[PDB]
RNA sequence: CCCUAUAACUUAAUCU
RNA sequence: AGAUUAAGUUAU
């Protein structure tokens, strides 16, 4: 107790001892580390300091801890140092050292600390597992964010089932803020006494206070250089999931005042973006272009891009989207757009802009009919409270409610399928696959699912690692610009989007403009921005639950000039075997059999692994989809420029990612999200898909414990994962290529849009070396704003049954011929269902259209290999079926069942 | 058993559907959540009870006649 | 044929744009313009300061309560009076039919229609 | 249109519910519903009667026998909107036609 | 009014 | 054997 009234000092606080007597208290917390013998951001255990928590007058306990150091003698000497130059700002937690009798032993006090740093908070959001999750509950209820017993409703940690959630992360804002603020006035002062030094998280508490000076080296003053590059970047995903610069946008950036007005014709911002990088990130050395038109590269524009979408949660709403002017054409007043902001890429002008003209061509009419400049201003203003989604404009004056129609009862099969035996209580086969009808607030309600969208900042150094890992995922492709003679458009005669969709289908404006129209428009899209309308759609099919789906038609104009900018590769993609992304690749003739010999390739404990993406087209961030369409673009570097490339990313962003949507005759303003109806929709999720799965792995290897490691080989593996982040900041090659050997070493994957197989490493996962469920689980939460549970996910022991579920098939081994292969079934519902439920009552004859029975036949073939009896009487009810049809309509071979033995052998 | 009230409520929606319930927006929303729910059912007794309230609607009104089907 | 479609589409896409600039009233777009410093403005501010009409969708009366109380509101700092109400089918709905008793027997959502004052 | 009508009443008549054949039997002597028959005791059932024997062949005093169900009544209107009674009723009152009858679910 | 994009497969009818 | 057209089916 006399140790305890030296600790206590002249502040004369009150303490208790949080550990016991003399001894040093042992916690268990997250550091961020680099030396020559561990890396890493992970949970370690810390036996360094004594623990004295402070007591009130009415002794309930208070956040001020008293953390005293033992160490050596000549830390404590640099310590008091480099402490008493830096003594005076107002930043660093008060120090107090001394010396006591323990055998003379040094003691440096720290006071009034919190009882966690900033590196618990961040690990605890970055690394979030429900069910151990203690120190985000301790810190939620401390700092007065929500009360104990808001964790007893479940899912309170779901952003999808809570979304009440976002409310108790952003009571932490200003908490970060402050954090953030106090971390520039800790630069100043060591750029002002002169003091080189690395700031890392666990140096600093969530009051702000910074401390452990063990490790900073005193120069000549005026020449202090603080390392800010790991703090800042880990701290990212933090600053927008706790919406940390919300104080902002209030008058004297206080969040007692009221919001600042801005003006409403202001768009530039361009400054006010600027003084908040230094206000807020003055020590981050890369320079920062405001407007992404200045960029120098593509990791130049994902690097700016993720500072813009932190500093655009400030500015109005309004300010963003199509920036209009008034043109006279022929005399006449106009209006079109010249330009874009953009929430990512800031402010883009059009540089083909023509003031005056005479005449119109039948190009500039197809790109002023696409432009929403002149239907926004030409309609009503709206008012949705429907939708929190923001509204633009009524293009009429009546709202449409379009409905869904159940679907139509073939009631020949059905009868003939009870003929036969089925949909019996308690069989296994039953009826779960129906057209659900919906009314007519059904489009509107999906469309109000973009709320899931949040503005999302990325660990942009880790991000810059992943590109590189994920772009080596796609080095066998061949991409580039083609003519206009060169597309090929399969089904022409579908919908062109809107305005266009009420003069004809896409057939008419692939007929009407030349090829030399089309490549003057693809030209164009090279150097201006062409803002499109996306319409959105009820869809009319069978499913198994009652969610009414929509489909987004994108615009010919944008459909056109995107098929000229990625066909190339797209083509090169579905048609390549034995690769990563297995799009194009059939599951007939051997093909199934051939893509799960490739994914299990040589995996040496192997496990299977698959996982769910949660709301996957809503909840997509607008960097990883921006990152996605810059891996895509990555194969233009010979046909195009930078600043065409720039243009063609804008285009893309204008067009897909932040457009405008006319749902129901009425222009909403997409937040993000993937549109159903790109050019490019699932090979951008692909990229999105090993973009996740490389950050787990990333994740993974990183929050590992560098101790405990057995390999030497994986251990400076992982010392050389975290220099390749943050401490370089050139793009390391031979790493990148080490990095993804190891990868398709021991985690291989076969990736088709958001569904994934990985074969992986069971021993290197237990160790923590390879991603597992968790990894993945952590990752969907901090970068994609989603809770992804583990009952939608899967793992796999035995390799000799296949994946649980890959593209709705599962997978059987089953002896043909002379071998044994695997084979894919469906559901045998779903093949039953689309039997007796079906939308059109032409498809209800019967007698005609037999093709579609021979279908749903070649669909269920391998259910005659399954164990259940039950599931391989679909395929006989279909053959039976398809042969009383084929004789009572009036070639045999359609219920022998060799026609379909053929499907899936490999004889092509 | 359940499988026929399932298909019967598909074929009792598409003729309230042809009937025009759509023109009216309080009726068809009540009348697809019925359909939605029979759909959806583990339990025969829910079913025939929504199948009982979704056929009143068809009886209801005087566009059909019950004598002459 | 591709020309005399061609110059069919090329004929409605002429009628459509200048059946637009027709509509709207260039009293109120160009001081909105000429005020801005590079005659370059938001698109999502141009109905929002010059629309003469507003639609307002309302699900339930409780947000109508909020929102369009009384025969004029403020919204988009502007005063607004109610010019109609329509339901969801359509149908014209007088302002004393809104009611807090009233509210199951219509079919909602609503459609205000208002003008600016 | 009516291909549909017919095979919905022939599948109508293969559940062999009892529910549905009392209501369906009901609508072709006259007894039809005014709205939406309800799950809940809470919501008010609208039912025609069109004639005297249907009366006593679907409600005997107070209680009323519909949809495999039973409705205590609470209130009747004949066609004139004269609130009558249910003691005000009886088959020489029938000529002094067709009457609501509002209940409630037992 | 209105029904997207990509990929695979079957059948039929044509030209080599 | 290849291509063109039309209908249909599955997957995402
Ligand atoms: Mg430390
Ligand atoms: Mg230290
Ligand atoms: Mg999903
Ligand atoms: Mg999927
Ligand atoms: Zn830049
Ligand atoms: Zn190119």
């Amino acid at each position: 107790q006399s140790f305890l009234n030296r600790v206590c000092g002249v502040s004369a606080a009150r303490l208790t001892p949080c550990g016991t007597g003399t001894s040093t208290d042992v916690v268990y917390r997250a550091f961020d580390i680099y030396n020559d013998k561990v890396a890493g951001f992970a949970k370690f255990l810390k036996t360094n300091c004594c623990r004295f928590q402070e007591k009130d007058e009415d002794d309930n306990l208070i956040d001020s801890y008293f953390v005293v150091k033992r160490h050596t003698f000549s830390n404590y000497q640099h310590e008091e140092t480099i402490y008493n130059l830096l003594k005076d700002c107002p930043a660093v937690a008060k120090h107090d050292f001394f010396k006591f009798r323990i055998d003379m032993v040094p003691h440096i006090s720290r006071q009034r600390l919190t009882k966690y740093t900033m590196a618990d908070l961040v690990y605890a959001l970055r690394h979030f597992d429900e069910g151990n999750c203690d120190t985000l509950k301790e810190i939620l209820v401390t700092y007065n964010c929500c009360d104990d017993d808001y964790f007893n409703k479940k899912d309170w940690y779901d952003f999808v089932e809570n979304p009440d959630i976002l409310r108790v992360y952003a009571n932490l804002g200003e908490r970060v803020r402050q954090a953030l603020l106090k971390t520039v006035q800790f630069c100043d002062a060591m750029r002002n006494a002169g003091i080189v030094g690395v700031l890392t998280l666990d140096n600093q508490d969530l009051n702000g206070n910074w401390y452990d000076f063990g490790d900073f080296i005193q120069t000549t003053p005026g020449s202090g250089v603080p390392v800010v590059d790991s703090y800042y970047s880990l701290l990212m995903p933090i600053l927008t999931l706790t919406r940390a610069l919300t104080a902002e946008s209030h008058v004297d950036t206080d969040l007692t005042k009221p919001y600042i007005k801005w003006d409403l014709l202001k768009y530039d911002f361009t400054e006010e973006r600027l003084k908040l990088f230094d206000r807020y990130f003055k020590y981050w050395d890369q320079t920062y272009h405001p407007n992404c038109v200045n960029c120098l590269d593509d990791r130049c524009i994902l690097h700016c891009a993720n500072f813009n979408v932190l500093f655009s949660t400030v500015f109005p709403p309004t300010s963003f989207g199509p920036l209009v002017r008034k043109i006279f054409v022929d005399g006449v007043p106009f209006v079109v757009s010249t330009g874009y902001h953009f929430r990512e890429l800031g402010v883009v002008h059009n540089q083909d802009v023509n003031l005056h003209s005479s005449r119109l061509s039948f190009k500039e009419l197809l790109v002023y009919a696409a432009d929403p400049a002149m239907h926004a201003a030409s309609g009503n203003l709206l008012l949705d409270k429907r939708t929190t989604c923001f509204s633009v404009a009524a293009l009429t004056n009546n709202v449409a409610f379009q409905t869904v129609k159940p679907g139509n009862f073939n009631k020949d099969f059905y009868d003939f399928a009870v003929s036969k035996g089925f949909f019996k209580e308690g069989s296994s086969v039953e009826l779960k696959h129906f057209f659900f009808a919906q009314d007519g607030n059904a489009a509107i309600s999906d469309y109000d699912y973009y709320r899931y969208n949040l503005p999302t900042m990325c660990d942009i150094r880790q991000l810059l690692f992943v590109v590189e890992v994920v772009d080596k995922y796609f080095d066998c492709y061949d991409g580039g610009c083609i003519n206009a003679n060169q597309v090929i458009v399969n089904n022409l005669d579908k919908s062109a989007g809107f305005p266009f969709n009420k003069w004809g289908k896409a057939r008419l404006y692939y007929d009407s403009m030349s090829y030399e129209d089309q490549d003057a428009l693809f030209a164009y899209t090279k150097r201006n921005v062409i803002p499109t309308i996306t319409q959105m759609n009820l869809k009319y099919a069978i499913s198994a639950k009652n969610r009414a789906r929509t489909v987004a038609g994108v615009s010919i104009c944008s459909t056109m000039t995107n098929r000229q900018f990625h066909q190339k590769l797209l083509k090169s993609i579905a048609a390549t075997r034995g690769a990563t992304v297995v799009i194009g690749t059939s599951k007939f003739y051997g093909g199934w059999h051939n893509m799960l010999k490739t994914v299990y390739s040589d995996v040496e404990n192997p496990h299977l692994m698959g996982w769910d993406y949660p709301k996957c087209d809503r909840a997509m961030p607008n960097m990883l989809r921006i990152m996605a369409s810059l891996v895509l673009a990555r194969k233009h570097t010979t046909c195009c420029s930078l600043s065409h490339r720039f243009y063609r990313l804008a285009n893309e962003c204008a067009q897909v990612l932040s457009e405008m949507v006319m749902c129901g005759g009425s222009l909403y303003v997409k937040p993000g999200g993937t549109s159903s109806g790109d050019a490019t929709t699932a090979y951008a999720n692909s990229v999105f898909n090993i973009c996740q799965a490389v950050t787990a792995n990333v994740n993974a290897l990183l929050s590992t414990d560098g101790n405990k490691i057995a390999d030497k080989y994986v251990r400076n593996l992982q010392h050389r994962l975290y220099e390749c982040l943050y401490r370089n900041r050139d793009v390391d090659t031979d790493f990148v290529n080490e990095f993804y050997a190891y990868l398709r070493k021991h985690f291989s994957m076969m990736i088709l849009s958001d569904d994934a197989v990985v074969c992986f490493n069971s021993t290197y996962a237990s160790q923590g070396l390879v991603a597992s469920i968790k990894n993945f689980k952590s990752v969907l939460y901090y970068q994609n704003n989603v809770f992804m549970s583990e009952a939608k996910c899967w793992t796999e022991t035995d390799l000799t049954k296949g994946p649980h579920e890959f593209c709705s098939q599962h997978t059987m081994l089953v002896k043909q011929g002379d071998d044994y292969v695997y084979l894919p079934y469906p559901d045998p519902s779903r093949i039953l269902g689309a039997g007796c439920f079906v939308d059109d009552i032409v498809k209800t004859d019967g007698t005609l259209m037999i093709e579609r029975f021979v279908s749903l036949a070649i669909d269920a073939y391998p259910l005659t290999k399954h164990p259940n009896q039950e599931y391989a009487d679909v395929f006989h009810l279909y053959l039976q079926y398809i042969r009383k049809l084929h004789d009572e309509l009036t070639t045999s071979r359609y219920w022998e069942p060799e026609f379909y033995e053929a499907m899936y052998t490999p004889h092509t | 058993k359940m499988s026929d009230v399932k298909c019967t409520s598909v074929v009792l929606l598409s003729v309230l559907q042809q009937l025009r319930v759509e023109s009216s927006s309080k009726l068809w929303a009540q009348c697809v959540q019925l359909h939605n729910d029979i759909l959806l059912a583990k339990d025969t007794t829910e079913a025939f009870e929504k199948m009982v309230s979704l056929l009143s609607v068809l009886l209801s009104m005087q566009g059909a006649v019950d004598i002459n089907k | 044929r591709s020309e005399d479609k061609r110059a069919k589409v090329t004929s409605a896409m002429q009628t459509m744009l200048f059946t637009m600039l027709r509509k709207l009233d260039n009293d109120a777009l160009n001081n909105i313009i000429n005020n801005a410093r590079d005659g370059c403005v938001p698109l999502n501010i141009i109905p929002l300061t010059t629309a003469a009409k507003l639609m307002v969708v309302i699900p339930d009366y409780n947000t109508y309560k909020n929102t369009c109380d009384g025969t004029t509101f403020t919204y988009a700092s502007a005063l607004w009076e109610i010019q109609q109400v329509v339901d969801a089918d359509s149908k014209i709905v007088q302002l004393s039919e809104i009611s807090m008793d009233n509210s199951p027997n219509l079919a909602w959502p609503l459609i205000v229609t208002a003008l600016r004052a």
